[PDB]
């Protein structure tokens, strides 16, 4: 019951940004809306930097550990949302912004995981 | 904010029976344009097809010469918060 | 904007819990490819798919029940972060081929499963 | 349920002045193995160093012959909870 808290706290504030972000950004730039890029990208840096920063401290209460991956970068990001937009763009006969949608969210995602763990091993 | 709506539809060639339209896209991800025309006078069926979003013009064929018509187009189209869904109509009358 | 609120944190609420349970009892039975964070992906998008198909063809039903589904549930139960780090993780253990293979299947699958919501309900339709 | 911490470490080669040892690996994603080793005796300074995940041996060279040696060895693994953290050791004595 703990724990769940963690993930409905977490998880709530994450999806609230998410639905903000998308519905005032996604509409500018149609071919790959900006809302839900930013977002994965957003959620990668902050799942990354808790790879490296949870690593350091081991002895971190679970339920903050949770209430971050989980609750808030889970809530955060989405896969459902980029794969309608994919799905749309190949209905819509538009193949080359489809394909770009596919690289720039997954390259990028991974690239934002990656300066959130080595920032922070860096540092420390 | 943004509008899902054609703008600048026009007849860019015209025969006896047919017509040729063009339209400016919409700034949205359109799925397919859907075109309607019928008879000015409204004793007439009006038909309908679809069109590709790729493309932003079409052709109306088996039109009678010397005849009134109301063309229309609307489009469904994909955005965050309705998913697909269908826009308004733009409209023009045009007599061949 | 607070009724909309309502939709976004019930229906996500209801997505991340489905997803924490779902990782949490899966993910370790086949480490190479988490089957828990496969299944939510693979899932939320069959169910993004049936919602196009669906809302589509009932265009005046309530914007609660359509941002409930798809901004709430779909949005709660689906995860681009978790999907990073466990692609992150093998990369950095020399575990290539199951990186590439992560990648594909998620992409790959969950393009898939939104294609057969969409024609299952626009076939029944 | 799942352990992160090796099983079956054990010597399979060995000089006066070196060792080849080898261990199972645990049924989760593990980074990279941390070997650590020093004189049973503990007026010595332990060493330690990685080992690629892919990996399941390692040699330690530069030993005493006839000398009492403790090893351990511990994974840096993910799992979905802890995301990045070290295991417990698993370890054995040996004398070159
Ligand atoms: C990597 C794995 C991915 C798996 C998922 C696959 C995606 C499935 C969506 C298919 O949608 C189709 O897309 C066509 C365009 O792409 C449309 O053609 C429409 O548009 C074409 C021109 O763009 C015309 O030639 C067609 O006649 C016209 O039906 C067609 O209607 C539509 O159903
Ligand atoms: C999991 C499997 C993934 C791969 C499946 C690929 C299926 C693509 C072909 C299906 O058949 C299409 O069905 C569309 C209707 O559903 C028709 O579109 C027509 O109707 C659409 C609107 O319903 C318009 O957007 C199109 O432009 C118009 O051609 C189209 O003619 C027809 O060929
Ligand atoms: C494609 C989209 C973008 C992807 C994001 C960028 C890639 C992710 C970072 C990779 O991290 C490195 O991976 C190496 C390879 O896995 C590891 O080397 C380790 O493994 C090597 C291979 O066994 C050894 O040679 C090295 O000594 C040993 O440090 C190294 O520690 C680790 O920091
Ligand atoms: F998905
Ligand atoms: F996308
Ligand atoms: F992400
Ligand atoms: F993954
Ligand atoms: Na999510």
């Amino acid at each position: 019951i703990k724990s769940l808290f963690a993930v409905i706290i977490g998880g709530s504030v994450g999806c609230t940004l998410r639905w903000l972000l998308s519905t005032k950004f996604n509409s500018l730039f149609p071919n790959l809306p900006p809302g839900t890029l930013v977002v994965n990208l957003l959620a990668g840096l902050i799942i990354g930097t808790a790879l490296a920063y949870f690593l350091r401290q081991p002895h971190l209460d679970p339920f903050w550990k949770l209430m971050i991956t989980t609750g808030l970068c889970g809530g955060l990001s989405t896969y459902s949302t980029f794969s309608v937009e994919v799905f749309a763009l190949l209905q819509a006969g538009n193949y080359i912004w489809a394909l770009t949608s596919v690289l720039v969210h997954v390259i990028g995602s991974l690239i934002m995981t990656a300066l959130g763990f080595f920032i922070i091993t860096i540092l420390f | 904010s943004v509008s899902s709506v054609p703008t600048k539809l026009e007849v860019v060639a015209a025969t006896p029976t047919s017509l040729l339209i063009s339209w400016d896209a919409p700034a949205v991800t359109v799925v397919h344009y859907v075109i309607t025309y019928g008879e000015t006078g409204g004793n007439s069926p009006v038909q309908e097809f679809t069109v590709p979003g790729s493309k932003s013009t079409a052709t109306i064929s088996g039109l009678k010469p010397g005849v009134d018509y109301t063309i229309t187009v609307y489009t469904m189209y994909y955005s965050y918060s309705d998913l697909y869904s269908y826009s308004s109509p733009i409209s023009i009358n045009y007599r061949t």
